[PDB]
Parts: structure tokens; sequence; C-alpha cells
RNA sequence: GGUUGCGGCCAUAUCUAGCAGAAAGCACCGUUCCCCGUUCGAUCAACCGUAGUUAAGCUGCUAAGAGCAAUACCGAGUAGUGUAGUGGGAGACCAUACGCGAAACUAUUGUGCUGCAAUCU
RNA sequence: CCUAAGGGGGACUCAUGGAGAACAGAAAUCUCCAGUAGAACAAAAGGGUAAAAGUCCCCUUGAUUUUGAUUUUCAGUGUGAA
RNA sequence: GAGGUAAAGCGAAUGAUUAGAAGUCUUGGGGUUGAAAUGACCUUAACUUAUUCUCAAACUUUAAAUAUGUAAGAAGUCCUUGUUGCUUAAUUGAACGUGGACAAUUGAAUGAAGAGCUUUUAGUGGGCCAUUUUUGGUAAGCAGAACUGGCGAUGCGGGAUGA
């Protein structure tokens, strides 16, 4: 059925996503990118750990999903499953395509799977947990690693958890008033657009 | 719950339309057709009659197009009747002819064309057309342009039209918009028209109302009843007019009360003047103090 | 000035519509009906598009309407407010400054019964606005009404009160 | 199946410009055309009659031939080893006058100007452009801006 | 006598959206 | 300088919500015999300028306003790219050399200018 | 495929949403407001179009005559089309 | 001047797409079996608002590099006034002109075994390869395109050997 992954590796061809032009394109495999304790706040888990691709690649959905049950899998059996929040961060979009199911006449293929075009650099998978369980995210993630082709770095980011404020900036903007919460996410203050919003919206925000 | 449509994607996308297209007051679509010139007569411009109605006032100006700008060559108001002897009914369909006899006569003082295209000096309302003399210059071309006022037969803008084309100016048209033309029958009823050129509409429903409604004539036609201006007498009052049209059409500006320096100054004491940055940012913190007091 | 002589609420316009189901004499019957009442021909609307449901097709005359303003239409619209013994519910007033309301019989708007005509429900809607909506309704210089100038439900609400000394329910 | 149709391949060529969809503004019905300007071509796909075939989308030319509502450009098209005229009749709504043309007629009176004045001052002046030059010696203060030592600085990720 | 004119451009709908039945 | 008519460029002019507007102008406004058009003098047509009003239009000001416009020890000489090597690397790709060089982001500033004619406290 | 779905002129503004009106309901018709086109333009798609090129109305035959020049494909031949 | 590919964007249009939060009178359902009031409550699911992760050969505000059109003068610029059946209301213009002024820095660089022109005829009309761009295909010493340079048609030194 499912052709090995060496063949479809590399990116050769150009992006062939799902459109009003190819219809009949299987699902992937992964369908769930947010696990663990997602409904915790910002403030719940500081430390954010990612797991970063060091090639120009192709992730198959098959190998994704894989991925994501073991990272869960096991921090969930060494830490438990609401001492971490996981998230997938590359998406398959793109479809590869299988000729055989004469020749090469009219070899155009049909669609066979879905894959993520990654980066040097990009982030594939991201976990924000507390401190004291570093050393359990990453060694889940390390095992994850082993699903995936190629060289991947497993990195722990400066910053709090999802944002993009180094764990500084945030604890700054913290006791500044200029933070708010929005569920598992917060939202930052402006210093644009209808100022009596903005202050209905931060009454803590100390005034300079 | 429905989606709130004024969004800032909706703003930053939005392609507002040409200034004066937006104000409603330039169909450019007309303006097109009617001020371009064909490009191997180059330099040679289009004359239009632009003929404009406000809810006191008739303009009627000869316009070129260029440009850095439209540029006026001649110019009449309706406001300018009262010194050739009509002083009321300044928009009357009488008063629009008026205004358009001025204008041609007017523009063709300015070019020289006084002694030669006369014009119809017996105005008996037939349909006729500026023609050319013969072993001479050709009369001034001009092409009507009533915006966007709607085209009726009977509509006031063509009184105009008739007035300049009988003041001398070569403006090509059909009667068929004329007030007086029999739709059916499709000929032009001079008598009809003849009677429209000389206030006779209004003659005649002053005739029609005073032995119908005396409150209602004291009321509509009070200037007539100061003036002791009858029906009877109203023919007059435009054809004199016409004669002192013919005899005088120069432009004589209003002498002004005070001097443009004068008229600048006091109207610059009026209307507010923009907030400097420092007295706005200074409102913002005072907002934000004055902000305090409902923390709950 | 909130008191000024030119933001005086006044009717604009009363637009009367019988919408009929079908197509043919019963139609017809509806536009004589409205043509007696109001003095005026009416218009037939043919219908948008095919319902099987409804049993009408499109581009069938379905309804008839007609719009009459002035003494007329205050005239008209007091005849029918008589029928409703001057009470409407706060729910027949829109966002917009307008209302309406919808008779079951024509008769008893104070008309001859006729066999013939029969008897036809009625639908009744006012068009509420002060002076100077013709600035929206010109064809130069078309412009938008002010926030302070524009009609809406409680300036209504009250004037309709203050003007028939009826009472408006919300049930 | 192939495709090879007259206007084939100018999906974005012919597009308007972004929030520029519409009228004309008018100025391009009142600019005049003689013969022998220099004119660029930029097809305007909201009107269809008297439009440029897609090679003459951004081409310069004279123009040979005035009309009621057109001019006639002509234009060197490059056909195998040579050139070959050719004439292409474009309303004026396509056209617009090449500013090329102001800059040397500029230079033509700049250099008369400065001719007459060196002529009036009996003295000489050289009219002939230069390319840019390299620069002569100077000197560099250090009041206030005394060298500060930077140094290449360590690796680090900010994810 | 007189009818009403067609302000509308949809000459190939023949039934309308929104137009869902159990909503 | 304001206003009107006609404009050029076509949002620094648009959009939302408030407030203000002397003079003139513009406007709403009053009427239906006449030309004319409507289911409806609402639009369009005509008459009066007479009975009223700046309420609206229009104009100006206000807004850590949206949008738009401009600028830059902003990001960033980053991404990309022309050219080069018997460079690295199993490869994917990457570094270097001579050149060219973004977009987003961030901050600040601005919010119509102007031509012809007429008119006005 | 089309005597209009060609041509000219005029008037109007589409998709859609909100708030309202007897039977009437998710869908009948009427009213106001919003509405940069989110519709419609014979047909496949792209471009183009808002006091229009869209909808409706009025009048029409320029879908006519004589032949040259030019653009595309190009050999700078033909044919088609413009 | 033209361009719409690389890059970039999606709290910008279109289309795809992960996650919560706060709200609403068509909430889509379950329980409280509320005596029944559709009028609350617990819940999930819808939408709305401000956010969040990720994308596009047949998406896009923006927008390169390389590549591309035209110009850089004596056949030029300016002044005056001759011709016409064309054009203008014209004594206005259009085109072609008479007469006059501007002299070698006569209007960028670099090169130029000089530039331009004509006639006639051979062979060929199976191609292939390398770098880079690139399509189908799992790939191929596979098949197919773009630009350049080569082999073919070519020996000589190197790569042992090899178009
Ligand atoms: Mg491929
Ligand atoms: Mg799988
Ligand atoms: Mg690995
Ligand atoms: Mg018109
Ligand atoms: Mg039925
Ligand atoms: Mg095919
Ligand atoms: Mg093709
Ligand atoms: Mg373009
Ligand atoms: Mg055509
Ligand atoms: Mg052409
Ligand atoms: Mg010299
Ligand atoms: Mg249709
Ligand atoms: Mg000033
Ligand atoms: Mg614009
Ligand atoms: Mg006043
Ligand atoms: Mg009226
Ligand atoms: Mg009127
Ligand atoms: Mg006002
Ligand atoms: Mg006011
Ligand atoms: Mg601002
Ligand atoms: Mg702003
Ligand atoms: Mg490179
Ligand atoms: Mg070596
Ligand atoms: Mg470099
Ligand atoms: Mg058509
Ligand atoms: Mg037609
Ligand atoms: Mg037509
Ligand atoms: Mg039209
Ligand atoms: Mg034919
Ligand atoms: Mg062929
Ligand atoms: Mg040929
Ligand atoms: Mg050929
Ligand atoms: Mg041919
Ligand atoms: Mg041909
Ligand atoms: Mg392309
Ligand atoms: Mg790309
Ligand atoms: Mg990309
Ligand atoms: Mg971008
Ligand atoms: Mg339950
Ligand atoms: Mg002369
Ligand atoms: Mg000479
Ligand atoms: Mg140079
Ligand atoms: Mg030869
Ligand atoms: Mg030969
Ligand atoms: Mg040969
Ligand atoms: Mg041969
Ligand atoms: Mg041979
Ligand atoms: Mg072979
Ligand atoms: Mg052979
Ligand atoms: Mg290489
Ligand atoms: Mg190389
Ligand atoms: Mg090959
Ligand atoms: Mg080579
Ligand atoms: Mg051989
Ligand atoms: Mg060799
Ligand atoms: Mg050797
Ligand atoms: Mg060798
Ligand atoms: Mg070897």
């Amino acid at each position: 059925a499912r052709r090995p992954a060496r063949c479809y590796r590399y990116c050769k061809n150009k992006p062939y996503p799902k459109s009003r032009y190819n219809r009949a394109v299987p699902d992937a495999k992964i369908r769930i990118y947010d696990l663990g304790r997602k409904k915790a706040t910002v403030d719940e888990f500081p430390l954010c750990i990612h797991l970063v691709s060091n090639e120009l690649e192709q992730l198959s959905s098959e190998a994704l999903e894989a991925a994501r049950i073991c990272a869960n899998k096991y921090i969930t059996k060494v830490s438990g499953r609401d001492s971490f929040h996981l998230r997938v961060r590359v998406h398959p979009f793109h479809v590869l395509r299988i000729n055989k199911m004469q020749g090469m006449r009219g070899a155009w293929g049909k669609p066979h799977g879905l894959a993520a075009r990654v980066s040097i650099g990009q982030i594939i998978m991201s976990a924000r947990t507390k401190d004291s369980n570093k050393d359990v995210v990453i060694e889940g993630l390390r095992r994850a690693r082993y699903k995936f082709p190629g060289q991947q770095k497993i990195i722990i980011s400066k910053k709090w958890g999802f944002t993009p404020l180094n764990r500084d900036e945030y604890i700054a903007k913290k006791t500044n008033g200029e933070v708010i919460d929005d569920g598992a996410y917060v939202k930052f203050l402006s210093r644009k657009g209808n100022l009596e919003a903005n202050l209905q919206q931060f009454p803590n925000y100390q005034y300079s | 719950m429905q989606k709130e449509f004024r969004t800032s994607a909706y703003h930053s996308r939005f392609q507002t339309p040409f200034r004066r297209r937006q104000e409603g007051k330039t169909d450019y679509y007309q303006r097109k057709r009617l001020v371009t010139q064909h490009k191997a007569k180059y330099n040679s411009p289009k004359y239009r009659l632009v003929v404009r109605f406000t809810n006191k006032d008739i303009i009627a100006q000869i316009v070129s197009a260029h440009i850095t700008g439209d540029v006026v060559f001649t110019a009449a108001y309706a406001h300018e009747l009262p010194r050739y002897g009509i002083k009321y009914g300044l928009t009357n369909w009488s008063a629009a002819y008026a205004v358009g006899l001025l204008v041609a006569r007017r523009a063709l003082q300015k070019l020289g064309l006084d002694e030669t295209y006369t014009g119809v000096e017996e105005v008996e309302g037939e349909f006729e057309l500026t023609e050319a003399v013969e072993d001479g210059p050709r009369p001034f071309k001009v092409f009507l342009d009533i915006g966007l006022q709607r085209t009726t037969t009977g509509a006031r803008v063509f009184g105009v039209l008739k007035g300049a084309s009988d003041g001398g100016l070569y403006v090509p048209h059909s009667p068929n918009r004329f007030p007086g033309w029999d739709i059916e029958a499709e000929e032009l009823d001079a008598e009809l028209l003849r009677k429209y050129i000389f206030g006779g509409h209004v003659a005649e429903y002053m005739e029609e109302l005073l032995d119908d409604d005396e409150e209602k004539y004291k009321s509509i036609f009070k200037n007539y009843i100061e003036e002791e201006i009858e029906s009877e007498d109203v023919e007059e009052i435009y054809a004199n007019a016409h004669e002192a049209i013919r005899a005088d059409p120069s432009f004589k500006p209003t002498e002004k009360k005070f001097t443009k320096e004068q008229y600048k100054a006091e109207s610059k004491k009026y209307r507010q003047q923009k907030l400097t940055r420092a007295e706005r940012q200074a409102k913002v913190a005072k907002k934000i103090a004055e902000f305090k007091a409902q923390q709950e | 000035k909130s008191q000024n002589v030119m933001r005086e609420l006044r009717i604009e316009k009363l637009v009367l519509n019988i919408c009929v189901g079908e197509s043919g004499d019963r139609l017809t019957r509806a536009a004589k009906v409205l043509e007696q009442l109001s003095g005026q021909t009416p218009v037939q609307s043919k219908a948008r598009y095919t319902v099987r449901t409804f049993g009408i097709r499109r581009n069938e005359k379905i309804a008839v309407h007609v719009t009459v303003r002035g003494p007329k239409a205050e005239e008209i619209l007091e005849r029918g407010l008589k029928v409703k013994e001057y009470q409407l519910r706060s729910k027949n007033f829109s966002a917009t400054g307008n209302f309406g309301f919808g008779i079951d019989e024509h008769i008893d708007l104070g008309i001859k019964y006729d066999p013939s005509i029969g008897i036809y429900g009625m639908d009744f809607y006012v068009v509420m606005g002060r002076a100077g909506a013709r600035v929206t309704r010109r064809k130069r210089a078309r412009s938008t009404i002010g926030n302070s100038h524009k009609t809406n439900k409680e300036d209504t609400i009250q004037w309709f009160k203050t003007r028939y000394d009826a009472e408006v329910l919300d049930k | 199946g192939k495709s090879r149709g007259y206007r084939s391949g100018t999906r974005y060529a012919f597009q308007r410009d972004f929030k520029k969809h519409g009228a004309i503004p008018l100025s391009t019905y009142l600019k005049v055309y003689k013969v022998g300007d220099i004119v660029d071509i930029k097809a305007n796909g909201s009107i269809q009659k008297g439009m440029p075939h897609k090679y003459y989308h951004g081409k310069t030319g004279i123009v040979y031939n005035v009309t009621k509502s057109s001019v006639g450009v002509i234009i060197n098209k490059v056909v195998g080893n040579r050139y070959i005229e050719k004439r292409v009749n474009l309303r004026v709504e396509h056209v617009k006058h090449s500013a090329c043309r102001q800059e040397f007629l500029n230079r033509v009176k700049s250099n008369a100007a400065k001719k007459r004045e060196a002529k009036a001052n009996g003295e000489t002046v050289y009219l002939k452009r230069q390319a840019a030059k390299p620069r002569g010696s100077r000197i560099i203060s250090t009041e206030g801006n005394i060298p500060q030592t930077l140094a290449p600085v360590a690796y680090e990720t900010f994810i | 006598k007189n009818t009403s004119s067609k302000k509308s451009d949809a000459a190939p709908a023949s039934a309308d959206p929104a137009k869902a039945k159990k909503k």
C-alpha cells in the first residue's frame, strides 16, 4: 500500500495542496495538534522546549502522528497527563502522488498521502510545561525524534511558554499590568486605538 | 449573531471614487464624452455651455477644459438680470432664456463677433440654428452641458439653449425637448414656445389664480403687488430686457463694500484651528487619570 | 437645539400590501380593493423565484401594493388605527423608526362590502421621516442624514402615543 | 491541448492597479500627441478597443500617425537576426508621453545656458557628462567620534 | 396597468440560499 | 480667507462617533395653472423667493479612533539573488568570495493641495 | 448560441445582512438602513465593468457599402480573428 | 518605462487550517420530568468579537536579483514668417518650409583589421552532454523544457582508464 518514506523525503515538486483541482485527497493521519492541558493559563507553564528541524525536508503525516503519540504517551506516563501542553507546529498540506496505483504514458499520479514541507530552523513540536518537568519533557521529544527522518535538535526556549516575549520581558509586562488572560493565551496592551477600550481592558495598567 | 461588517480590512481595501463624483456633482462619463477632442485637431478646444440651477440662481458659463483645471471664457448669472430690468422670478424659464441670451451676447462681445452673428432679433419661437456666414469666420461653436439634470421636454436648461442659439452662438440641437413640442404629431408649436419665452405661462397663472383665489395671489405674487405690475405688462419686461441685453452685454462686477484683505481677516476670526500635539497629549493624560474613578 | 422646527416628525409615506398567493381573478379583485381605498392605480408584484410549497412560480403575479402620500395617507392611517382600536405593540416598530400593522378584513375599514369582491386582509406600513430626507433621495449631491436627525424607534413610539392618544403594548 | 491566443498570459499584465480600477482620469484624454513624440505603452484593461498586443505592453516608441481617438506608434521588434518596423494603432488610453525626453531636452538647455555664460565671462566650460570618479583625500575629525571597538558576537538561539 | 420592474439580477436563481429547512 | 459653479491630481480627500458654524452662498423649505414624469409632484417637471430653518446637507474642529500617506542608527545588510571555486557534506543542504538587495514588523509624523470664474461682515 | 444576448440614449443599482408588516412559517410580497461588487454580463476560464459594460424602458438595424493600411500566428506566406 | 518570478503575507481580500477565552432573543440537542409558564439553571454544539498554530503552481497588499523597451543632438535647440483643398470661432493649429543664432567638450564610457549594401549557391533539418533554473516519474546511464558553454566537428597537458 504505502511506499517507504525514502521515496518522498525531498522537496522535489512544487507544493500540491488540496484544492478545486485535486479533490480525491485522503485525510492526514494526524488530526490532533494540541495535547496535554491545553486550557492551562500562560503563567502555569513558563518553560518552552522546541523540536527544531535541521533539514529542508518533507515529513509525512504518518510520522507526525507517530511522534505525537510517542511523546504524549511518555510524558503522561512519567509526569502525568496535566503536566504539559504539547503543540505540533507543522501541518501536512502537501499531497504526494503515486503512479502505478501503461508504463510512463499518462503517468500523472493519484493522491497517495500528505506531508509537511519543513525548512531549516523550522519548529516541528513545542512543549510548554513547568521547570521541574524539564528532564521529562526533553526525554519525550528525544523519543519522538526517532519517529522522524533527518536531524532534529531539542532547544530550550528563551521565552515564557508560547509567547514571543523573553522570560524577563514577560515578568516586566506582568508587573506593569500590560498582560491579561485570554484562556490558554494572553492579550497585550496597545498604545494605539481607542483609549477608552484600552483603559477598560487593562484596569491594572500603571500608566507613566 | 451576525458578523460585524465595517472591519479595518474593509476600509483598507476601499477604493474611493473621484473627489467630485463622491460629492455627487460631476458625471465623468458625460464629461468625457463632451470634452474629449479629436486628436488630429491637437490644441483646438471644445467649448461647453455649462448650465446649472440652484434654489435661487441660474448659472451659465462657457468653459474649456485643461489639465490644470477648467478655464471660464465668459459667465452670465441670473442675478445680473436686475440690471437689465428683470427683478423677480430670477429662475423662470424666461429668466433662463434671458441668461442664455446674455451669455451668448457677452461671449460674442468678448470675441469681437458682435456686428457679425447678431442672432434671432425677432423672437417668434421658431426652431432655428445659427448658420455660418459665407466668406467669414464660422460661428462660435458650443455644446450644451446640463450636468446631472434630467432631460425632459419643457426643462429650463433648454431655455438657456434657445437663448444662446438666438444670441448668435452656434449650438447644435433639436426641438423635441423644448416646451411646446407635440410628441404625437412630431412638430413644434412655435406659438406656445414664444409664449414661454416671454413669461406667458406665469402671466396666465397670475390671471387664472387671481379670479380663483385672491389670498393665494396676494401671497405668491407679493413683489408684483407692491410694484403694481400686472400680467398684461409682463411681456414688455422681457422684450425691453432683450433689447437692453443686446445693448450692453458686458460684465459689470459688483462694487465690493470691503477689500479682499478685510474679507479674509473677518472670515479668519471664526472656524476652530487644530490643536498642537502637546495639547492632545495632555488631553490623553487627563483622560487616563480621570478614568481612575471607575476601578470598582 | 433639540427643539427645532425642522426636526418635526411627520409621515413620509404609507404602503398598502395585499399578498394574495396566486394570480388571476383574486389578485385582480385585491387590486380593485386597493384602487378603491386609495383612489390610485396600484401596482402588481411578480414572484422573484419559484416555490412549490407556496404554490407560486417565478414571474407569476402574486402581490399588489400601493404608496399613498399626504392628507389621504393620514386619513387611511387613522381609518386603519380605528380597526386596531388604537393599540399596537412595541414589537411593531422597527429600529429605523418605521412601523406597520396588518388588518384581516378590508370591510372593517369602512368601505362597502360586495359579495363578488369578498373580504381581503391587508398589510399597512408607514415610513416616518423628518424634513430634509430629500438629501438622500435627490439625484445630485446625495448624502446621508446626521445621527440626531435620524428616525429611531423611541421617537416614533413617543410621537405616535402623543399624536393619537393611543397605547403601544409590548406583550 | 496547447493554447496560444491574443491575450494569453496577460492575467496580471493587463490588470488595473490595486485600488485603481474604474473610470479613467481625464488628463489621459487631454494629452496631445504629435508625430515624432516618444511615448510609453501600457495597455489599459478597461478599454478593449485600440488595445495593444501583449508584446507592446511596456515598450516605448515614436508616434507616426494621429487619428480621431488613436495614434500610430513605430516599434522596432527583433525577428531572428534583424529588426522589423512595426506600426501599431493605439487609442490614447494605452499611451503616455515618455519621460526620457524631458531629461535630455533640459540638459540641452543647461548646456546652452552654461556655454553662453562662460562665453559672456570670456572663459571656458566643459559640457560633457562624467561618470562618478573615485573620491579625493579627506581628514576625519575625532572630537566626539573616538573610534568604538566592535567584536563579532557569539552564537545564540532566540527561540 | 402597472407592475414592479426587476431591480435584481438573479436571473438563473429560481431559488435562494439561507433558505435551509430545519433552520 | 469663507461660499458657489466648473475642475486637475484622485482617500493627507475615505469611514465612525461627538461639537461648532458670523456674512454671503448653498441648502432644506412653500405650491401644482402651465411643459413634463410618476402607484405616489417621493424622484423627475414647473411656479413663487413669497410663509419658515440652520435641524439636516455642506464646512471646520475634536479622537493614545479605523483606514490612508510620508519618513527612518526599526527590523535588516536579514530573506532572496547575479557571478566563483578540483569549497564543506553520503545526502538534504550549508559556509565563503565579488556584487545587487526585499517584505512583514517597530517607531514617528501628517489627514487634501490646487486652477478658472463669480460672490461675501 | 443571439433581431437581440447587436447599436444608441435614459433611468435605476446587484449578491447579501440587519430591523420591521394579516394569513406568512427556513423560502411568497411590502418598507427602511447598511451594502467596493462579496452579483450579473450565452457558454470554459482569465481580465474588464457601478449615476455601468449590470437591471428595466424607448427608438432602431453599423450584423450595411467601396476598398486600402496595420496587429497576432508569421516565411514577416496563407487562413482565422482583431 | 514595462514585468508579477524568488522572497514575503494571512490579528490584509480569496481558499485551506490548530487551540482555547468572553459574549448573543432563531441557541442543535440532553437533565433538572420545573403542575404547565420557553421564562431560569448544569452541560455540550452553533455562531459573534478580540486572539492563537500552520499553508497555496493554477492566492495575494508588497515586491527583488538576473534579464528587458526607449533616449543621451548638427537629421539638435531656439527666433521670425511662407504653403494648404486639412483644422480652428479665429489671424487658431498640424505638417513641410524660407531666413537668422548657437563651431569643435557638437553635448557619457569603452572598443572598433572600418561601416554599409547586393546576388547566388552547398551541406543540414535523428542530436547529445556539463553547471544553474526546471516538469512527469519511486527512480533511471529515463523522458521533457529555459539560458549559457561544450562534444558532435577536436587534436594537446591533467582526471590511471573515459565524446
Ligand atoms: Mg519533479
Ligand atoms: Mg500515522
Ligand atoms: Mg531523526
Ligand atoms: Mg447623460
Ligand atoms: Mg397558491
Ligand atoms: Mg485537457
Ligand atoms: Mg496551456
Ligand atoms: Mg500591472
Ligand atoms: Mg468589439
Ligand atoms: Mg492592436
Ligand atoms: Mg566649451
Ligand atoms: Mg440576469
Ligand atoms: Mg491660509
Ligand atoms: Mg481614488
Ligand atoms: Mg445664512
Ligand atoms: Mg415637491
Ligand atoms: Mg423638478
Ligand atoms: Mg447646517
Ligand atoms: Mg447645524
Ligand atoms: Mg492616526
Ligand atoms: Mg490612525
Ligand atoms: Mg548565493
Ligand atoms: Mg583538489
Ligand atoms: Mg554577499
Ligand atoms: Mg451587451
Ligand atoms: Mg441594446
Ligand atoms: Mg444598450
Ligand atoms: Mg445608460
Ligand atoms: Mg455577419
Ligand atoms: Mg496555421
Ligand atoms: Mg502575414
Ligand atoms: Mg507574415
Ligand atoms: Mg493576412
Ligand atoms: Mg494574418
Ligand atoms: Mg506568470
Ligand atoms: Mg513562493
Ligand atoms: Mg514562498
Ligand atoms: Mg508580505
Ligand atoms: Mg441533561
Ligand atoms: Mg505670422
Ligand atoms: Mg535655416
Ligand atoms: Mg554618464
Ligand atoms: Mg541569401
Ligand atoms: Mg543556400
Ligand atoms: Mg542559404
Ligand atoms: Mg538551403
Ligand atoms: Mg538542399
Ligand atoms: Mg536520436
Ligand atoms: Mg535525417
Ligand atoms: Mg557547481
Ligand atoms: Mg558554479
Ligand atoms: Mg534528456
Ligand atoms: Mg561546460
Ligand atoms: Mg554526424
Ligand atoms: Mg576541445
Ligand atoms: Mg592525456
Ligand atoms: Mg586525458
Ligand atoms: Mg579517476
